[PDB]
RNA sequence: CUUACCAACCCGAUGCAAACUGCGAAUACCGGAGAAUGUUAUCACGGGAGACACACGGCGGGUGCUAACGUCCGUCGUGA
RNA sequence: CUCCUAAAGAGUAACGGAGGAGCACGAAGGUUGGCUAAUCCUGGUCGGACAUCAGGAGGUUAGUGCAAUGGCAUAAGCCAGCUUGACUGCGAGCGUGACGGCGCGAGCAGGUGCGAAAGCAGGUCAUAGUGAUCCGGUGGUUCUGAAUGGAAGGGCCAUCG
RNA sequence: UGCCUGGCGGCCGUAGCGCGGUGGUCCCACCUGACCCCAUGCCGAACUCAGAAGUGAAACGCCGUAGCGCCGAUGGUAGUGUGGGGUCUCCCCAUGCGAGAGUAGGGAACUGCCAGGCAU
RNA sequence: GCGGGGUGGAGCAGCCUGGUAGCUCGUCGGGCUCAUAACCCGAAGGUCGUCGGUUCAAAUCCGGCCCCCGCAACCA
């Protein structure tokens, strides 16, 4: 039993009721390495804005690419991406993982960038 | 023992077909497990009740990765 | 055949109550639910009391 | 963390020459020690079996985890959900804390010691013994026992097959009969 | 007789019998009598047909049955009246259409099989003829 | 220890099912569009009813014995 | 109430074939988070065909308060936290009935729970668990009050037999 | 532009399973550590955090392979609407529709958006 | 066609209200007696008519079938 699909599992409800709803959600994926984001259009096929800690414009500034603080600067980053793209209000789809730690320092640190959600 | 009971019919099916234009909240078919899904503008009753949620035409189709039949309403 | 019913009095001065079922061998501790009091329009704390 | 040491360094390329293993991480592992204690009795007295698990607790410094009947059998006459016995999962270092505090107190304590067996494999390589007395270990005082209740230890190795389980607790020196 | 050893229900509809039948060829001996007409065989009446050729043969060879009576037919008792529920089941049968193989024989001669089956068929309701193994 | 016999599971082959389905028609039914044809043949409201013992025939069935000019439904036709 | 008869929309009879109900539950309801069976094999103290432990096979053959059917992995199945939406007023629009009725329902107002939030919640996987009217009881009530002020009685609302 | 990886989809087995091979700069996975945030009805297994010594064993991805699954004609057959007929419990003819199974065969998915790496 | 029953060897409880087999006799063993009965003392014997379903669990619940006891079998 891999983790991976355990964690699919987990995030395919959100998913399915984030679809029916036709929102624009924020998809978070967290590596014990990386992590990324990206805005998804309601029809779930195409990447609005995306940002992560592989783009080495990020990257250079953290010292380490997989810590909490490090996270805080994707969320950051791809709120204000993300704004003056046009897009204000999304969904936090936290696909699978508990939102604490990381991925709760990602959204607060977009949604203090203006991100309403 | 003996038999002799049975219970009223009831009326269960489809109610509004492939193609046919329905008004917002119209029963598109009732049924007692989800035989069929709801899909796009369409609801789910608590007994499992199909509803427009929207004015349009309903549309089947068969989707995901069990082949489940889905009712949607295309808004128009 | 064993719940008797019983009613659900407001704590609010006015006279307003639900109704309910409840098996009293069991469960013989009162029963309290915050429920709406349509009279004060306020989600008030709701007491047992005979039928 | 003395044998955990101990495996890192010595039986980690003593055995990837054994079995000629192009990496290291094919090496078997020694993932968890789980102690179950059934007590089977309780459903007279309960008083009795907290009294037991806290034998199990002393042995390994862990609450132990009562478990419940998984479903009603009347051949031995419980119904579903009572609470059967306790268990204890152990990992990390204080599974290896425990590692030698058996097989170096735990084996030279035993009554008629004759060796372990060398069959009581699962098949896929995990190894699986039970202990007849508690009053074996140096925790448990002879003075307070109530009962002599014993307890299964069982090896959970990533090893594929029994040969690499057996080669892996042989490099801590098992008694093998 | 042939029976089977419990059902899910005790009484079915009367039901029909159209069509042709399936295992229209033999298929574990070398020899069969297949049924040309159409009609029920009752289990006595396989029981009968199934003596008629052990017999024949001297107890020799084998013998497949490939039918079994699986329908259960009710009956009601003399002086009653219609209704009050439908009968008591008296006995089996199994629907033969066209084409089914009955019987098969193998480790005799054919012109022993011939009058075995010859014999067998006396003993049936329904019209029969003999039919051998074929390369398919 | 080897031994009148019975034999689960599995594998190969062969059937059966109103209350079995990993398949699946013809029809029928619902909706949309389009002509032609039909004394509006359609719907609604109002005045007046009668009728609510049906019969046989065909087809699909239950029941009975695939018995009955039997019985009970579906559908069509005729009698009424 | 469920299945079949019932003829692939609905409906459809018989003293036709089979079974159930006249409840239960303040959690077995709401929500958030998590979880995934049956059976069998192997190894293992007492321990046995069958207890708890470990591993593999298996893939729902399990489970669902209860009959059957249709459902159910996003689980509707299992566990925990916090809770009372088992809310009040309404209700576009449908479904089903000769009728009395019965059923589904987005959304709106007020107030509330859970969640970081999107959201979800007007009881329970769904379909049985029920009884019209009259008469009378209990509580409430900016309704009425046989000269007038009250009261009795009546009405209205909630509820009981 | 090509190769490669990650994320989100379309599609829902021609896409699955097995068997064989193969991949670590990056990516991913395992991994390291765990006082703390947080977590175990016991357990840092999982969840979570802090990291980068090691390894591609597992897992995952990729490549090959017809062992199985899966897909699948043409023709025939069954059934059947309408009309007619017979020896009428069942059939036949005219006409329209026409399976299921099986056979030949196919088949080791295809594709969109974004991102990163690498070659160019 | 409807109701009630089949439990140690014999006659009966228990079933209703699921878990736990009881009573009197007889039988076996030992005593008292010259000996037998009576008597005193101790002990065994049923897996509940059979097959199947419900349950963790069946003498008990719910079937079907083997059986015995009944009552009813009417107007022509
Ligand atoms: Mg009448
Ligand atoms: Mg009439
Ligand atoms: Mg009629
Ligand atoms: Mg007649
Ligand atoms: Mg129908
Ligand atoms: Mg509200
Ligand atoms: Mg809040
Ligand atoms: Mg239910
Ligand atoms: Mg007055
Ligand atoms: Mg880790
Ligand atoms: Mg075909």
């Amino acid at each position: 039993m891999d983790k991976k699909s355990a964690r699919i599992r987990r995030a395919t409800r959100a998913r399915r009721k984030l679809q029916e709803l036709g929102a624009t959600r924020l998809v978070v994926h967290r590596t014990p390495r990386h992590i990324y984001a990206q805005v998804i259009a309601p029809n779930g096929s195409e990447v609005l804005v995306a940002a992560s800690t592989v783009e080495k414009a990020i990257a250079e500034q953290l010292k380490y690419t997989g810590n909490k603080d490090a996270a805080a600067a994707v969320g950051k980053a791809v709120a204000e991406r993300a704004l003056e793209k046009g897009i204000k209000d999304v969904s936090f789809d936290r696909s699978g993982f508990q939102y604490h730690g990381r991925v709760q320092a990602l959204a607060d640190a977009a949604r203090e960038a203006g991100l309403q959600f | 023992t003996r038999n002799g009971r049975d219970s009223e019919a009831k009326r269960l099916g489809v109610k509004r077909f492939g193609g046919e234009s329905v008004l917002a909240g119209s029963i598109i078919v009732r049924q007692r497990g989800t035989k069929f899904h709801a899909g796009a503008n369409v609801g789910c009753g608590r007994d499992h009740t199909l509803f427009a949620k929207a004015d349009g035409k309903v549309k089947f189709e068969v989707k995901g990765p069990k082949n489940r039949k889905f009712i949607s309403i295309e808004a128009e | 055949g064993i719940r008797e019913k019983i009613k659900l009095v407001s704590s609010a001065g006015t006279g307003h109550f639900y109704t309910t079922t409840k098996n009293k061998r069991t469960k013989p501790e009162k029963l309290e639910l915050k429920k709406f009091d349509p009279v004060v329009r306020q989600h008030v704390i709701y007491k047992e009391a005979k039928i | 963390a003395k044998l955990h040491d101990y495996y890192k360094d010595e039986v980690v390329k003593k055995l990837m020459t054994e079995f000629n293993y192009n990496s290291v991480m094919q090496v078997p592992r020694v993932e968890k020690i789980t102690l179950n204690m059934g007590v089977g009795e309780a459903i007279a007295d309960k008083k009795l079996l907290d009294n037991a698990a806290a034998d199990l607790a002393a042995i390994s410094g862990q609450k132990p985890l009562i478990t419940k009947a998984r479903k009603s059998v009347a051949g031995f006459k419980i119904r579903q959900g009572y609470p059967i016995g306790c268990k204890v999962t152990l990992r990390g270092e204080r599974m290896w804390e425990f590692f030698e505090r058996l097989i170096t107190i735990a084996v030279p304590r035993i009554r008629d010691f004759r060796g372990l067996s060398a069959k009581s494999f699962d098949g896929r390589g995990n190894y699986s013994m039970g202990v007849r007395e508690q009053i074996i270990f140096p925790e448990i005082d002879y003075d307070k026992v109530d009962r002599v209740r014993g307890l299964d230890i069982t090896i959970t190795t990533t090893a594929k097959s029994d040969e690499e389980g057996r080669a892996l607790l042989a490099a801590f020196d098992f008694p093998f009969r | 007789m042939l029976q089977p050893k419990r059902t899910k229900f005790r009484k079915m509809h009367k039901g029909r019998n159209r069509g042709l039948a399936q295992g229209t060829d033999v298929s574990f001996g070398s020899f069969g009598l297949k049924a040309v007409g159409r009609g029920r065989l009752t289990a006595r009446q396989i029981e009968a047909a199934r003596r008629a050729m052990t017999r024949a043969v001297k107890r020799q060879g084998k013998i497949w049955i490939r039918v079994f009576p699986d329908k259960p037919i009710t009956e009601k008792p003399l002086a009653v009246r219609m209704g009050k529920g439908k009968g008591n089941v008296e006995y089996w049968v199994a629907l033969i259409q066209p084409g089914k193989v009955l019987y098969e024989m193998d480790g005799v001669p054919e012109e022993l099989a011939r009058e075995a089956f010859k014999l067998a068929a006396a003993k049936l309701p329904i019209k029969t003829t003999f039919v051998t193994k074929t390369v398919m």
